[PDB]
């Protein structure tokens, strides 16, 4: 082909069309193009019907490339993988009809202000969903519903001030759970329930210390094994253990697992 | 330089970074890492790799996915800041490595194999889900390979190990001293684990 490279890793066959300034999709490209790299491109805008040609499309990328709108058209069967992770998008579109096949959905670092009510409807295969960087404030109530598979979760780096109390039922395969760095202050009761969760980033939220933060205590120091934190050093990141990071708003970072709740109900 | 083979591999390299290695000779684990590289296609394409250097909770410096080319990915290899911590639990390296660098399954073809570079032996407290780990990664078909280093490399947990699968073997060395002399014949065992790649 012309324009991309192609190469058969495998028993995936690979086109990479990245990083050279397009601005539309390129013609006749391999029909058994699984995998398609459009990253780094300028496109601004992008209709996944213009890919139902390639029937065995299992992964797609368009990450930096400005989009600011996404037209989601017909149907891809077999997509799996979607990133559009640094664009511009002002909205979340609703993958749900067209990408039945979907596992993986990442649109971190985009400009997301809020999440449509039914918005992850039809996504059942639905497993990694990251929405980190973004302006989400708050969130529709059964979000997750649609997807009872899912096994991680990123919010964090948002504005979000309170997350819906039954946002993680139906999630029993749920493994990471990432939420540092947003506005959050309290945790609804029973709002972890009673799965495993090996990962959890709550750090970086104004967690206010009053008698509404204790289902949150009791269930930190009952898993200070399960609270990392996240740190990035543009050439290494770190997940370390640390409960003792989830600190209390004013509390001169008085770690909220040990807020006595002195004066607080007795049930 | 000996004998060096490219195959289809998501290699995974874990450094102990404890105290139990000087910097000195965290430097000759480096070296030992940056060789075991050269000896193998790097690229997305072929072999993807990793390094991690732990102790407490893991450091990724190199991700599979990772796209850089071969001679930045050694360099940035080598450049690891030395740790030096007192604990490194492995239990929570390979937590980490179970969950969030095997946790899907891109290249479904090809091998996995996480090179556990022990040199100390993690406070018992952490252990309580080890074998759950090594369990949950060997149920994705990802081969652990410790390789002990040093008198403080914990044996019981390397053995655990050889026993939770047959590809589980292990390797001993008196110090880092000895990797130069076993490097060969240890990517040699991987290359008779994964399967032959096209140039």
């Amino acid at each position: 082909h012309p324009i991309c490279e192609v190469s058969k890793v495998a028993s995936h066959l690979e086109v990479n069309c990245d990083k050279r300034q397009l601005t539309a999709l390129p013609p006749d490209l391999p029909k058994d193009t699984t995998i398609l790299h459009l990253s780094e491109n300028l496109l601004y805008t992008f209709s996944l019907a213009t890919l139902m040609p390639y029937t065995r499309l299992t992964q797609l990328n368009l990450d930096r490339c400005e989009l600011t709108k996404l037209q989601v058209d017909g149907t891809l069967p077999v997509l799996g993988t979607l990133d559009l992770s640094h664009n511009q998008l002002q909205s979340l579109p609703l993958l749900g009809q067209t990408l039945p096949a979907l596992t993986v959905l990442d649109v971190s670092f985009n400009r997301l202000t809020s999440l449509p009510l039914g918005a992850l409807r039809g996504l059942g295969e639905l497993q990694e969903l990251y929405l980190k960087g973004n302006e989400l404030k708050t969130l529709p109530p059964g979000l997750l519903t649609p997807t009872p598979k899912l096994e991680k979760l990123s919010l964090a780096n948002n504005q979000l001030t309170e997350l819906p109390a039954g946002l993680l039922n139906g999630l029993e395969n749920l493994d990471t759970l990432l939420l540092q760095e947003n506005s959050l202050y309290t945790i609804p009761k029973g709002f972890f329930g009673s799965h495993l969760l090996p990962f959890a980033f709550l750090h970086g939220n104004p967690w206010l210390c009053n008698c509404e933060i204790l289902y949150f205590r009791r269930w930190l120091q009952d898993n200070a094994e399960n609270v990392y934190v996240w740190k990035q050093g543009v050439d290494v990141k770190a997940v370390t253990s640390n409960v003792a990071s989830v600190q209390c708003d004013n509390s001169d970072k008085f770690p909220v697992y040990k807020y006595p709740g002195k004066g607080c109900p007795t049930l | 330089h000996d004998f060096y083979c490219s195959r289809l591999l998501d290699l995974v390299f874990l450094l102990d970074g404890s105290s139990r290695l000087s910097e000195a000779e965290f430097e000759v684990l480096k070296a030992f890492v940056v060789d075991m590289m050269e000896q193998l296609r790097i690229s997305q394409k072929w072999v993807r790799v990793a390094v991690v250097e732990y102790h407490d909770g893991s450091h990724a410096y190199i991700g599979l996915k990772d796209r850089k080319r071969p001679s930045e990915l050694r360099r940035i290899a080598s450049q690891v800041k030395y740790a030096g911590s007192q604990v490194a639990s492995t239990s929570e390296v390979l937590k980490y490595t179970l969950f969030q660098i095997f946790s899907k399954i891109d290249r479904p073809e090809a091998s996995r194999i996480a090179l556990l570079l022990m040199a100390s032996q993690e406070p018992q407290r952490m252990s309580r889900n080890f074998v759950r780990y090594v369990q949950g990664l060997k149920k994705k078909k990802v081969i652990v390979i410790p390789v002990g280093i040093g008198p403080h490399a914990n044996l019981k947990q390397i053995r655990l190990i050889e026993k939770q699968a047959p590809e589980n073997k292990a390797f001993v060395l008196s110090s880092v001293d000895e990797l130069e002399q076993q490097r060969d014949e240890i990517v040699s065992y991987l290359c008779d684990l994964a399967p032959e790649a096209p140039p």
